[PDB]
RNA sequence: AGGAGAGCGUCUGUUGUACAUCAACACUAGAUACUGCUAAUACCACUGUGGAGGUAUAGUAUAUAAUCCCUGCCCGGUGCAGUAACAUGUAAA
RNA sequence: AGGUAUGCAGUAAAA
RNA sequence: UGGUUCGAAAAAAAAAUAAAAAAAAAGA
RNA sequence: UGGGAGCGAAGAUAAUCUAAUAUGUAGCUCCGUUCAUGGAAAUCAAAAGAGCUUUCACUGAUUGUAUUUAUGAAACGUGAAAAAAAAAAAA
RNA sequence: UAGAUUUAUAUAAACGGCAAAAAAAAAAAAAAA
RNA sequence: UGUAACGGUACAAGCUGUAAACAAAGG
């Protein structure tokens, strides 16, 4: 990605997208520590 | 109010019709040509924002504005009959 | 699709809303990873004033001040806040009740909240050493409020104070007439007498002198007021050509048409400061008496407006009734030399005292006693409830007066008490009231100045000549001691 | 509309500027 | 282009002052008295009121035209390249344009803020400095002189460095007659001589003028080429007609200012290129044809061999583009009079 | 852009001719250190204000104010004169720090 | 399904206020006569309950029981009325 | 049904299916948002839109080709004034429906205060509600006459001396910087006082001589910086533009003939499309 | 060449990096000097009839003392204090 | 990576230990093997203080 | 990408003497100068103060000297 | 539990409790943001309430 | 890759990297058409940007091309211009 | 024709 | 001798890096 | 998230093709799932009656929409599951 | 729960206008998520 | 929360944080 379209796009981490799926190292359905 | 009732769609814009312009108002001053003070007149809602409300000739015809006229009215009476 | 209901019709945008934590769905029973509970978050500071911890609020809620890292602007506007009467229910509440704060309401109470003003000592050494180190990179404007804010904080650290001195000794000669007049301000009466370094002060006045002298067009009505009334008090001059010269640059210099639209308090404080330096004013109706009328005017104008016209008022009725107070108790000095209904002065007094009795309330003890002593003097009384309900306040708040005010108080009650016709609460006031205000000017009579004992001198002959049945031994007492200490003054 | 003026020229004929003033109390 | 001040300082669309005034009094009466005194010096001097015409101008040119040791010694300069002319004998400066009244060209390259090519067949050129040139001669009622000519790279006509009488430098276009040592001025009261300005209602009928304001006190927009000019038809009280190099005829308010004279550097429609090496240096790029590229790049595209249109001429977007008009129908006429033909009408009748 | 081809040439011998000045001006710089140290552990943590009047000032300001001219090389004769007389009226309250 | 507007509210049951230990007023404060809210100086203000007398002027009455469920604009009609 | 005075009135009671299936394409005409039950946009919120919002609707012809377009309200950039808030508003984006419910209620001031946020629908008006109120608490900071918007966040409300110290700090800020870019690119250029004579090519014969320079800004070192700042303030001209404040302001739309660059099937901009090219929105 | 030309902050005026010597206008400082001057104006409410200084003056004999500071709460360190504040506004007999 | 050194240390626990090179060294030179986040007025100030040297 | 600079330039200058004493050529002997005489008089006014007041205060000199003809001043 | 926080006794904001142990032995829980000690937990006598709910089952 | 000639393109240039180095493309120039400035045209978030911080000796569009002599007839058709619509005009449309 | 050795602000001129 | 650093000039951000650790009472 | 909200395609069926189907599907953005959705009739029905809302089976692939391909957990109703309305004028 | 526990993972959101740099003077300034 | 970089540890897909596998016997 190049700097006019770096200037424009924001991190992942800016967002809640990254709680929003389950992914993990046993599957999909991750159980959160603590539940 | 607006009618959204068969709006005109042009340069990706949407118009709504306006069947009814005109809105009541209470004369709070003598307006030439209009009426008199204390009168319930319909007026067109264009006159009512830029010319009466602005100028502070009339108001919006609320009940609010209306009961405060007629209270207004019965004071001043009453303070006439006071002095007298 | 699903066709709304009368519940959920409505609908916020989803990024820009107002949050509604007590409507919106949510499931406390279950872990949430979006707030992030493993992460632990910063307590800030609860209460901001001028982008920085309020000081108010370190008392009760401590937390760091970072003062060292406040700049000359910041630091003069906390020295104003901390100084101006401070209150702590100016600090911000967190997560306050619905009903609104007491912040709102604009009357003064006599108690402190929620601590002392003592309780922010260290607080106000910090300020000062930071105000000594930052004095060096303020403008001119800002370096005189800092003096000011300083000065009326009450900073008293002497090496503070000896670099404040020499930074404004410094950039005394690049600064205008307004900044001249908050300089002067520091030099109240009351303030630490650190600040009123002889030399300064006279490089000050010359200063001040030299402005008018060659920018006399450029000054203002009210900032000739102010610069009379700190000549007069704050500097404590005998610069009757100074003073001179702000009389006429005041009337003869085409004013006429500012002085309508300056305000009436700094008139009045304008005035009080002619009828202090009457003698310089006659000197190669009286001068100071024409000078008097043609600030009186106004006043009476305003006045006239005010009446005509019957939280924001509030303020300026305040300021109306001091300066009504303030006129009347100069007009009075001066109309003791004329014994008469003067074409204008008697009438713009009795206009006056008229406003005083229909504001009583809003009298501090100063104009209280400002308003019996013009009262007294004219012989007059704009009702009759003034004299009894002025009196019960004059006791009420005897504490807190000054040695001028209570001369003025011993004048308006020596004179009253020769009166035949007055009221029964008035008769059952004036005793006590005598005595208690004869016991403070016992005490406070080393502290008096020369005019408050010329007055406590006249007071006491005059009681002596026309009140000799009541503490006729206590009043010769007084005219002894007032005439012994009036020639050790005179000698000084 | 190459020309898009922010103002248009009111129409003599539209229903806009002809509607009538309406009754205060429509039972009279 | 947008690349020099911000909007916030170019756009203006009401000016409410039409005199940039400096004065030099200490009070706003004494300098209101200044510059009564300044216009009557200035009406005083002025002493020309005549039209300024065609034939003036050309009697002007003819009688500007009747009217080894200056070198770097021990100095032999390149073997074959010369200057045309030494610097105490070119028209022009020879030296370079004033740093403190200019700055460095923004090279768009023919490219919008997409990125895009909007533009077509632009090259970079040579480089270039925008230099800012009054087009308001917002001073008025002092004198200036006219010191040297310069090239203009962005410009079709020359530029002239004014030096006011007071030592402000500043760059205005030049008249087809100015000279250095001519001295100029800008006020209502000022004689009809080329160079000076003044409003449109100052100017007698039939005169020629240059560097026209569409609104008063926004500077000329008008006539600004080389050579060109526009003539004063007509005189109201309000209003004054003038016919623009176009053929135009059009109305400009009577408050709208105007220098008087022909645009400088009528010669330039003269020049000869000789090669496609001297377009490219000026920032040309090759033009292909429509009818060359295959159908689906121009609708002139197609066709075994060389073929005709095919059709009545259109661009690439499908717009007739012979004799079609393109002002829009709706848009007002507003002050325009009447509004030129083709060229062959023009020419034919 | 481009330049003609006069202009190349000079501006191409204005750059070397700037290269080769560079080079021949940082030929001797043998001693000269980028990183370089500078004392200021002495320097005390109060404020002073060096032409404040002398009567104001007692032993602790005037040591501060004389080290600070000092440092500052504010030789001004009268300056240090009235340091002087004022050292000298002082000199019955001055520590062995000052 | 979206963030909820004015026609979504809910509100829930209010437990009674018990102070369990009578001593611990950091975990059972006492309630203020004024604002019927338990009391907070670390971050509240003392009230008086005359406050709004500064701000709307003496010919003033406080009302309280309003509901819940219910637009302020709602109910300050309905009270105007 | 129930809610006669919400769309749906026949989906209300055919069952589920018939719900989830329904197809938007099927409605023609753009329905009113609030009786839709539509989702305010970011622009309704920003600004006062009432009734009106970002519609879609339906293209349907006798061959039965359908198409579904979207469409955007019909708003006007209006300013106000403000008795409560002791300011003029510059530039809302307001609309008909808007402008209607502000004359029933008696103006803006009585429209912002009193109008429910159902019917309001903008989270904007809601602020300005806030300030309004805020104002009434503390008339002292309302006799700043500082505009509405530094007092939108609740911090700016906590701290109002900081709020009115920064305004006027980036104010202040701003205007120098403009004030030396003018300066920069200003016309007229005065040489330094010890060489005003710049250099000339040989004076045409005949021409007369130049008067000596009246250097008049050289007696004193304050007036030659004032004048030098004057001059600074000059500029080469200035630009008309589209403006809707203007009576007789216009914008542009496309070319006269209607055409496109051949072989080009342009692509409208879309969220999934050039979504956030040199602006978020 | 330049890939943020477009952008809405291209070239924008002012700012912080721009304007670090600039000083508000002195206009504002004095503007907001006054509106916490004149924010607690009023009447003297409330009695003080006798004198008991522009500056407060603290009484020794009423600071608690280090035992009672140190001592649990209830339903030599008791002739020693140990106060925060200004000396020269303290009453004590002696200093 | 190393723990940060404190403005005062009271407990260092940086090794510097001798370093046997494959290449020459001078008389009066030795390599030591140390933590790479100390800098050279470190070093040097840790020889004097726990050695003494020179 | 690099940041040398200085003795470090990563600009490719050519080698050859010949090409170099032509830029010495161009350099030194065809060096462009923007100021003029009148400039060089006034940056060494100080030292040649009476010479740059009569330049400033006689009618005529200045104009004189500023003309484009290539002069020499002692 | 995590949609819950302790809370600091003398700033009354949520804090994190950490326990130390006395050379006797003693253990003190330890408040993060001012470094108070933890008051002793409310006792199950003055806790206590019927649980209707269970008593409804 | 010399001397004497013809064809095609005037020429120097561009050119399909890896089957086309050409008569293909461009080109100096002569024309025509549009455009009065918030110009037309282009980009197609459109109170925005390039055009242009330029102003009819300017900008854009489409042919034909550098030098010499020439460049015939047709407005019936189509398009465009013109007018309320006609009449009428315009082919280097 | 980038910046050279007490260092931060800051105006003008220029081989 | 360069980088760093000021300028060009840049969140146009080189993950595990810094003149870059809660920011002057610093105890000379 | 084949749950809910917004925008919203084509390959495939129609033996080409259009509608319709695919499908309100995929991708994209946003809720975050029984502590939820929704909801205590200005409802539905017949001239008898039912009684907020929700789930299952039947009525029934019926009556419908599409009119070459298909789509259709329709409405009323019947048998079950679950069952709730509303502590509450202050104290 | 005896102590200790480096660095990165761009976080004033335990919080509230949107909008670059987790939150940027007013305006220019634009929105289906 | 999860993961990783370096460092220590059998120079490691384990363990572990410069206290880098262990304090349990303190006024």
């Amino acid at each position: 990605i190049r700097p006019r379209k770096k200037g424009m796009r924001l991190d992942r981490r800016r967002s809640k997208k990254q709680y929003k799926h389950g992914r993990h190292v046993g599957g999909w359905n991750y159980r959160w520590l603590g539940s | 109010a607006i009618s959204h009732l068969n709006p005109s769609i042009s340069k990706g814009k949407v118009h709504y019709r306006v069947p009814n312009p005109y809105i009541p108002v209470l004369l709070l001053q003598a307006v030439p040509g209009l009426g008199k003070r204390g009168e319930l007149k319909q007026v067109r809602r264009g006159t009512l924002r830029l010319f009466l409300a602005p100028k502070g000739l009339a108001v919006v015809a609320s009940w609010q504005n209306i009961d405060a006229f007629y209270l207004a009215e019965k004071e001043e009476e009453e303070r006439r009959r006071r002095a007298q | 699709y699903t066709p709304p209901s009368k519940r959920t019709w409505s609908k916020q945008h989803n990024k820009i809303f107002t949050p509604r934590p007590l409507s919106e769905r949510f499931s406390p029973h279950k872990l949430h990873p979006e707030f992030e509970w493993w992460r632990e978050r910063t307590v800030q500071p609860s209460a901001l004033f001028m982008g920085f911890p309020d000081l108010l609020a370190l008392p009760l809620r401590g937390g760091s001040a970072y003062i060292h890292e406040m700049d000359a602007a910041t630091l003069a506007v906390v020295l104003a806040s901390l100084a101006h009467s401070p209150s702590a229910y100016s600090v911000s509440e967190r997560r306050p009740p619905p009903s609104p704060s007491p912040a709102v309401s604009l009357s003064s109470s006599s108690f402190s909240p929620t601590h002392l003003p003592q309780h922010l000592d260290s607080l106000l050494a910090l300020l000062g050493r930071q105000a000594a180190a930052t004095a060096a990179h303020a403008p001119d404007s800002t370096l005189a409020f800092l003096f000011r804010g300083c000065a009326e904080a009450g900073v008293v650290e002497k090496n503070v104070v000896c670099t404040l001195l020499g930074r404004v000794e410094q950039r005394l000669p690049c600064m205008q007439l307004p900044e001249c007049l908050v300089l002067l301000d520091a030099l109240r009466p009351g303030l630490p007498e650190v600040y009123r370094h002889p030399r300064f002060v006279a490089r000050l006045v010359a200063h001040a002198g030299l402005l008018l002298q060659f920018r006399g067009a450029e000054s203002e009505a009210e900032d000739l007021c102010d610069l009379a009334f700190s000549l007069v008090f704050a500097a404590n001059c005998r610069d009757a050509a100074l003073l001179q010269t702000t009389a006429l640059l005041l009337v003869h210099g085409k004013r006429m048409q500012s002085l309508n639209e300056t305000a009436p308090l700094a008139l009045a404080r304008a005035m009080e400061a002619f009828a202090a330096c009457r003698d310089a004013v006659n000197a190669p109706l009286s001068p100071s008496g024409w000078l008097l009328l043609s600030l009186l005017s106004p006043v009476v104008q305003a006045l006239h407006r005010a009446e005509k016209g019957r939280r924001g008022a509030s303020r300026e009725s305040h300021a109306l009734t001091e300066a009504a107070a303030r006129a009347a108790a100069a007009v009075a000095e001066e109309t003791q030399t004329l014994k008469n209904r003067e074409s204008s002065l008697f009438r713009g007094l009795l206009r006056c005292l008229e406003r005083v009795d229909d504001h009583r309330e809003s009298l501090s003890p100063g104009s209280m006693c400002k308003v019996l002593f013009a009262a007294t003097v004219a012989r007059a009384a704009p009702s009759r409830d003034f004299f009894p309900d002025v009196l019960k306040r004059l006791g009420d708040q005897l504490g807190a007066c000054t040695p001028e005010d209570l001369s003025r108080a011993l004048f308006a009650l020596v004179k009253l008490s020769s009166v035949s016709g007055l009221d029964p609460r008035c008769q059952d006031l004036l005793p006590p009231l005598l005595g208690t205000v004869l016991q403070a000017v016992e005490s406070s009579l080393p502290v008096a100045d020369v005019a408050s004992l010329a007055r406590l001198h006249s007071a006491a002959v005059s009681a002596l000549i026309s009140s000799s049945e009541t503490k006729k031994e206590e009043m010769k007492q007084l005219a002894e001691e007032t005439s012994r200490l009036m020639h050790a003054r005179l000698e000084e | 509309s190459r020309y898009q003026p922010f103002k248009t020229a009111s129409e003599r004929e539209s229903p806009f500027t002809e509607a009538e003033p309406a009754t205060n109390f429509a039972s009279p | 282009s947008s690349s020099y001040l911000p909007r916030a300082a170019t756009h203006r669309n009401r000016v409410a002052f039409q005199l940039f005034a400096t004065p030099r009094e200490p009070t706003a009466s004494k300098a209101a008295a200044a510059a009564r005194a300044a216009a009557e010096a200035v009406a005083r001097s002025s002493t020309v009121s005549a039209p300024f015409t065609v034939q003036k101008q050309q009697r002007l040119l003819a009688l500007l035209a009747a009217s080894d040791l200056f070198r770097v010694h021990g100095l032999p300069g390149f073997s074959g390249f010369r200057p045309s002319s030494p610097p105490h004998l070119s028209k022009l400066f020879r030296g370079r344009v004033s740093r403190h009244l200019s700055c460095r060209r923004v090279n768009h390259l023919g490219r919008n803020n997409s990125g895009r090519i909007t533009v077509r067949f632009r090259g970079a050129g040579h480089f270039r400095r925008l230099r800012f040139v009054d087009y308001k001669r917002g001073r008025k009622d002092i004198f200036g002189t006219v010191l040297r000519l310069e090239y203009d790279p962005n410009r079709s006509a020359h530029l002239a460095l004014l030096q006011y009488d007071d030592g402000v430098l500043s760059y205005i276009l030049a008249t087809e007659v100015t000279r250095p040592g001519d001295r100029v001025v800008a006020s209502k009261h000022a004689s009809i001589a080329p160079g000076n300005c003044l409003p449109l209602g100052n100017i007698p009928v039939s005169t020629i003028v240059h560097n026209v304001e569409l609104r008063p006190g926004a500077g000329g927009q008008i006539v600004r080429a080389g050579g060109c000019y526009a003539t004063v038809v007509a005189k109201d009280r309000h209003f004054v007609t003038l016919k623009l190099s176009s053929t135009e005829v059009r109305r400009f308010p009577a408050d709208c200012w105007a220098t008087v004279g022909q645009v400088s550097n009528a010669a330039h429609a003269e020049r000869i290129r000789g090669k496609a090496g001297v377009s490219y240096w000026m920032g040309e790029r090759p033009r292909t044809r429509g009818k060359a590229m295959n159908p689906v790049d121009h609708p002139h595209g197609g066709g075994t061999g060389k073929k005709g249109l095919k059709r009545p001429p259109v661009s690439k977007w499908g717009i007739l583009c012979k004799g079609y008009k393109t002002r829009a129908k709706k848009k007002p006429l507003g002050l325009i009079v009447r509004r030129k033909k083709a060229n062959k009408l023009i020419k034919k009748f | 852009g481009i330049l003609r081809p006069r202009e190349r040439l000079l501006l191409n011998a204005l750059k070397k001719e700037a290269d080769i000045r560079y080079r021949g001006r940082r030929m001797h710089k043998r001693f000269r250190s980028w990183a370089q140290q500078r004392v200021r552990h002495y320097w005390l943590p109060q404020k002073v204000c060096v032409t404040s009047d002398p009567q104001l000032m007692d032993g602790s300001y005037i040591a501060a104010c004389v080290q600070k001219a000092a440092t500052l090389r504010k030789h001004d004769l009268q300056l240090w004169h009235g340091f002087s007389k004022r050292i000298l009226e002082l000199a019955d309250s001055l520590t062995p720090q000052q | 399904a979206c963030r909820p507007g004015a026609t979504r509210m809910k509100w829930y049951f209010q437990k009674p206020y018990v102070r369990r230990v009578k001593s611990d007023f950091f975990r059972f404060p006492l309630l203020s006569q004024v604002t019927k809210q338990k009391i907070d100086w670390q971050y509240h203000h003392p009230r008086s309950g005359y406050e709004a007398a500064c701000i709307f002027g003496p010919n003033t009455l406080e009302v309280t029981n309003l509901p819940m469920g219910k637009t302020c604009e709602y109910l300050q009609e309905r009270l105007w009325r | 049904p129930k809610n006669l005075n919400l769309w749906g009135k026949y989906l209300r009671l055919v069952g589920r299916g018939a719900r989830r299936g329904f197809k938007k394409w099927q409605v023609i005409p753009p329905i009113p948002v609030k009786a839709y039950g539509r989702e305010p946009s970011a622009a309704s919120q920003t600004g006062l839109y009432h009734d009106e919002d970002f519609n879609y609707h339906t293209k349907r012809t006798f061959s039965m080709r359908r198409t579904r377009r979207k469409i955007k309200p019909n708003v006007f950039r209006r300013t106000f004034t403000s008795s409560l808030l002791n300011v003029t508003i510059p530039n809302v984006r307001v609309t008909t429906s808007a402008l209607h419910a502000m004359d029933d209620m008696g103006g803006f001031d009585a429209y912002i205060l009193r109008t429910p946020p159902q019917e309001l629908r903008s989270h904007m008006g809601e602020r300005m509600r806030q300030v309004m109120y805020y104002y009434q608490d503390q008339p002292a900071i309302r006799d700043w006459g500082l505009p509405w918007k530094v007092f939108l966040k609740v911090a700016s409300r906590r701290d109002p001396f900081y709020a009115c110290y920064r305004h006027n700090l980036r104010k202040q800020q701003y205007e120098a910087d403009l004030r030396s870019r003018v300066r920069s690119f200003s016309p007229y250029y005065l040489p330094s006082g010890h060489q005003p004579h710049a250099e000339r090519q040989v004076f045409h014969e005949g021409a007369g001589e130049s008067p000596p320079l009246n250097l008049w800004w050289r007696e004193n070192r304050e007036l030659e910086e004032a004048f030098r700042r004057r001059l600074g303030e000059a500029k080469c001209f200035e630009r008309a533009f589209a403006d809707s404040s203007e009576p007789l302001g216009y914008t542009k739309g496309r070319c006269r003939g209607g055409g496109g660059k051949s072989g080009r099937s342009v692509r409208r901009r879309s969220k999934t499309h050039k979504y956030r090219e040199n602006r978020a929105f | 060449v330049r890939p943020n030309q477009g952008r809405n902050d291209y070239n924008q005026v002012g700012g912080k990096k721009r304007g670090q010597g600039v000083q508000v206008l002195p206009e504002t400082i004095r503007l907001l000097i006054e509106t916490r001057k004149a924010a607690t104006a009023g009447g003297p409410v409330g009695r003080q009839p006798l004198p008991k200084r522009r500056f407060p003056i603290t009484e020794a004999l009423r600071l608690p003392t280090v035992a009672e500071v140190n001592a649990p709460w209830e339903p030599r360190l008791d002739k020693v204090v140990l106060h925060s504040g200004d000396i020269s506004r303290l009453r004590v007999d002696a200093t | 990576t190393p723990p940060k050194t404190p403005r005062n240390v009271f407990f260092p626990w940086q090794v510097f230990s001798v370093h046997r090179t494959g290449a020459f060294l001078e008389r009066r030179r030795v390599a030591l093997k140390v933590p790479v986040n100390l800098t050279k007025f470190e070093i040097q100030s840790y020889l004097e203080k726990i050695y003494g040297a020179r | 990408w690099t940041r040398a600079s200085g003795m470090r330039n990563p600009v490719k200058w050519t080698r050859d003497w010949e090409v170099l004493n032509r830029k010495v050529y161009f350099a030194f002997d065809e060096r462009e100068i923007r100021r003029s005489m009148l400039d060089a008089v006034s940056a060494h006014r100080k030292t040649a103060s009476l010479f740059h007041r009569m330049i400033n205060a006689v009618p005529g000199v200045a104009h004189a000297m500023s003309l484009p003809g290539p002069h020499t001043f002692f | 539990i995590t949609n819950v926080a302790l809370l600091d006794p003398v700033v009354k904001r949520p804090t994190r409790v950490k326990r130390r142990f006395m050379m006797n032995g003693e253990c003190v829980r330890i408040s993060k943001l001012s470094g108070s000690a933890m008051p002793e937990p409310v006792s199950t006598s003055a806790l206590r309430q019927p649980n209707l709910y269970q008593e409804y089952l």
